[PDB]
RNA sequence: CUUGGAUAAGGUGCCUAAAUAUUCGCUCAUGAGAUCCCAUAAAAGGUGUUGGUUCAUAUGAACUAGCCCUGAAAAUGGAUGGCGCUAAAGCGGA
């Protein structure tokens, strides 16, 4: 062969497509509609156009199962995973790799997360939060007073 | 539905869906305001709903048409009437739910400075499949003589112009603000500023 | 059924100036910009300007709507053609015993047509814009009528054909009119 | 764990007889493999096709055996061919078909919703013959093809499917069907 | 800023019907966060006060209160039925009520 | 004669109490369709679209039956009960 210059290269990873996220062996699908709701997994295997077969290692609560393609919301990570995996390489790749951290990281697992601690808070704890607002509007009334 | 007054946009929205979801909310008590109403979408083609208001057209009381069926075309009188046959208007309590809805062409004071809702259980875009055929409600009424199409867009110009005039200095606003609150964060004791960020303030 | 992937790949001449952003098409070259819109069928549409070659895919499909993608790849190629060499469609007026005579104003539009089966009266037809009404310098009884837009050329020479159609007489054996008598380019 | 994806069909193993008398006093011994909805509706089907087929009528004869086969690897993807035999208004016809699934039944469950929306044929008037399994370089029908390419990618194009607790009906923004 | 709430709002619907026949003994009710039967659920012992105005004064005052109690679900949707000490006018039927948080738990 | 519970027939877009529920197919109508009695439609046709059978080296045929269409003309202005409905609120299932 004669392989490809960068000026190729990058020009490759310059041309954005309409369509990312596609369906395969190793997407992240958080999960919309049914009992499992709320939750994330990986497409392992699809069986048609509209059932596909769905697996979260025991790291999260969902077994593996066939599940209507029509419920789930493709997500932005893919781990690059094998032919015919069973759950137990899945669990080792998945926790070599880190991917579950670092959807942590991005902008919709945070909220996510901070939605989660938002719903446990006690009566104290948001007593708290209220007197640090009002806390902090002070500061802020005084700067804003000094600016004008 | 616990609220004084839902003021509703209707351009992009499916007739029958829109009507069926307005008329509920009015029978359960609520005060109604929808604008913008000859942007409202049908799922036929033009045609086949010209042909609709042509069968309409030709049903009167034959031996006085004072009376019978009054055919009216603005196209928020349209709503008015579909909506209107949702509702027992023939009771007190239907009729009270009737005097509830007001409905608008174009978008007048008092709204153009509120703020505005969509149903998206309703919306053209997540209902209709993209090979079928659609008409918009102006044109159809304009078809049947209304004779004010123009004279709306050439409004809605100039309240987008202020509009956008009105957002520029709001985005303006909001980074002058932002920029205060990032440097107040650190007069403040460290465990107020430790239980903001525990909770992501 | 539906198939999952369907795509045709469609050269770029030399001379040409491509633009897509939302199936919005724009081409430029020497004759001339030409605009086209395609968002009433349901592509995604892919351009390499390094190279040449614009693509068209469609994703799950049936084949009444899998039938869309030659003519879309058609009308690309059409209009490529159309900004570098233009579209020429040539005439014939043909009469059995009254002479037709044609003339042509405002800056080679509006050809008016006099004495078809001796009428007395005047017919007027108006081109399309962007198109241009020239008489032939070779042969007597010729019509020149061209440029750049292939939709718009052809229906100003179907509607000098529609101007002289003949009412009730048997037109098998009264053949007078205009009529189309060769397509190619300048 | 799921039950609004269950379908309620099973297979069953059925072995049966006629009672001895003086004339034949070791008769032939049958068996057939039915699906059905439980236990009792294949011993109906049983029945009804020695009947038909054999001069079997249960009133004169004895059940030996109802098993309820299981499947084997309900996770592992196969290919299924269905032979069937239906009436139509105004004849009968048999028929070749081919699905994808992980048990015969699940496959069995799309052959029933498949001859009722294309044919209007209720399951009053089905007979199945011989499901099985077949291998890949056997397959017949080009919308089975499709699905056994070597890397197989698509994007997900459908509209979104939501909790009831979240499907308000006052937005503040109209929403977007991109989801890229 | 005075005049604490502890409460959610609600509001009447009618009868518990069917088409053409009323039933007046149970109400139903709407409540403001919830439409879920799951969601109902969690309110099922509360207390309902009803209260309105007059324009005659009555026992020195001008308002005055209707008692009554939530009862179970209504199917799917988050409505509830309620039953009353008397039974609620039908000149009422959009008008405000408080589901309490007495009987606590 | 009553209080409370849970059903049948039938229904769950609004009129109207309860799913704009879930899961598979089919259908576009310039006079669509919408379930006992029940409130009309045929012979004969279709290069509309979807499945199936049988022949001929990847094309050409011949049949078969589901939805849709032609065949389809009356007298006051009118009737799937009305509005309306085409990612159905239509037809056959779960
Ligand atoms: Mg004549
Ligand atoms: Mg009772
Ligand atoms: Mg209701
Ligand atoms: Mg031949
Ligand atoms: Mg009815
Ligand atoms: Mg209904």
């Amino acid at each position: 062969r004669v392989e490809l210059t960068e000026e190729e290269k990058l020009y490759i990873s310059k041309k954005n497509l309409l369509f990312k996220r596609f369906v395969e062996p190793g997407r992240l699908c958080l999960i919309e509609y049914g009992p499992y709701a709320g939750k994330l997994c990986f497409i392992v295997d699809i069986v048609t156009i509209t059932r596909v077969i769905v697996d979260g290692a025991f790291i999260t609560g969902v077994p593996r199962m066939v599940i209507p393609l029509k419920r789930l919301k493709l997500l932005k990570e893919r781990i690059k995973i094998n032919k015919n995996c069973k759950s137990g390489f899945l669990r080792k790749t998945v926790n070599s790799t880190k991917v579950l951290e670092e959807f942590n990281n991005s902008k919709l697992g945070k909220k996510m997360i901070i939605k989660k601690k938002r719903d446990e808070a006690t009566d104290f704890e948001r007593f708290q939060v209220y007197f640090a607002k009002r806390e902090l509007k002070k500061k802020m009334t005084t700067i804003k007073n000094k600016k004008n | 539905m616990y609220k004084k007054e839902y003021v509703i946009d209707c351009k992009g929205h499916l007739l029958g869906r829109l009507a069926s979801l307005i008329a509920k909310e009015l029978l359960n008590g609520q005060r109604i305001v929808a604008v913008r109403c000859e942007d409202i979408n049908i799922s036929g083609s033009l045609y086949r709903n010209k042909l609709k208001y042509q069968e309409f057209l030709r049903l009167r009381t034959n031996t006085n048409p004072k009376k019978g069926p009054l055919h009216l075309r603005e196209p928020s009188k349209i709503l008015w009437r579909c909506v209107r046959g949702m509702l027992p208007h023939k009771t007190y309590k239907g009729q009270l739910a009737l005097k509830k809805l007001k409905v608008c062409v174009g978008m007048p004071y008092p709204y153009d400075k509120k703020k505005k809702y969509v149903l998206p259980s309703a919306l053209r875009a997540f209902r209709l499949k993209k090979h079928r055929r659609y008409c918009r409600l102006g044109t159809l009424s304009s078809r049947v003589g209304w004779n004010y199409d123009t004279l709306v867009k050439k409004n809605e110009v100039l309240r987008k112009q202020v509009s956008k005039a009105y957002y520029k200095k709001k985005v303006n606003n909001l980074n002058e603000k932002k920029e205060i609150k990032t440097e107040a964060l650190n007069l403040i004791n460290p465990e107020q500023r430790q239980v903001l960020e525990n909770f992501g303030y | 059924m539906k198939t999952i992937v369907s795509t045709q790949k469609v050269l770029i001449p030399e001379g040409v100036k491509v633009a897509i952003n939302a199936r919005k098409v724009t081409v430029s070259g020497k004759y001339g910009t030409l605009r086209r819109s395609f968002r009433h069928l349901p592509i995604d549409i892919r351009l390499n300007k390094l190279k040449k070659y614009i693509k068209v895919v469609m994703w799950f499909g049936v084949p009444d709507s899998l039938a869309c993608i030659r003519t879309v790849c058609t009308h690309l190629k059409n209009m490529f053609t159309g900004v570098t060499k233009k579209f020429l469609y040539k005439m014939r007026l043909v009469h059995a015993h009254f002479p037709i005579n044609s003339n042509i104003v405002d800056n080679n539009t509006r050809i008016e047509i006099r004495n078809y089966l001796g009428e007395k009266s005047v017919r007027f037809v108006k081109a399309l814009p962007g198109v241009v009404i020239e008489k032939s310098p070779n042969v007597k009884d010729e019509i020149y009528v061209s440029g750049a837009d292939i939709e718009n050329v052809s229906l100003t020479a179907a509607l000098i054909h529609q101007s002289v159609l003949c009412r009730n007489k048997d037109i098998r054996k009264f053949l007078d009119g205009i009529y189309v008598s060769e397509v190619t380019t300048v | 764990i799921d039950n609004s994806l269950n379908t309620n069909i099973h297979q069953y193993h059925i072995v049966g007889r006629a009672i001895p008398t003086a004339k034949d006093k070791n008769p032939n011994v049958y068996r057939m493999c039915i699906f059905a909805k439980n236990d009792t509706n294949a011993k109906s089907r049983f029945w009804y096709f020695m009947k038909k087929i054999n001069k079997l009528k249960k009133s004169n004869g004895e059940l030996l055996a109802c098993e309820q086969i299981k499947e084997r690897f309900p996770l592992r993807v196969k290919n299924y061919g269905v032979l069937l035999r239906y009436d139509s208004r105004t004849g009968t016809h048999n028929m070749y078909k081919e699905f994808r699934d992980t048990t015969k039944e699940g496959a069995i469950a799309q052959l029933y919703s498949e001859m009722a929306g294309r044919h209007r044929a209720r399951a009053s008037s089905i007979n199945i013959i011989r499901i099985s399994e077949i291998s890949s370089s056997l397959v017949r029908r080009p919308h089975i093809k499709q699905l056994l390419k070597r890397r197989l990618r698509f994007p997900a194009l459908h509209l979104p499917t939501l909790q009831k607790e979240y499907r308000k009906k006052f937005a503040s923004k109209r929403p977007s069907t991109y989801r890229m | 800023l005075q005049a604490v709430r502890l409460y959610e709002k609600g509001v009447i619907l009618g009868y518990k019907r069917s088409q053409r026949n009323q039933d007046p003994n149970f109400t139903l009710i709407s409540i403001k966060n919830v439409n879920t039967k799951k969601h109902a659920q969690f309110y099922v012992g509360k207390r309902v006060a009803y209260v309105y105005r007059t324009t005659k004064h009555h026992d020195g005052v001008k308002i005055k209160c209707i008692w009554g109690k939530v009862c179970r679900t209504h199917g799917n949707s988050g409505v509830i039925r309620a039953k009353f000490k008397t039974h609620i006018p039908p000149k009422a039927f959009g008008d405000r009520v408080r589901i309490l948080m007495y009987p606590s738990n």
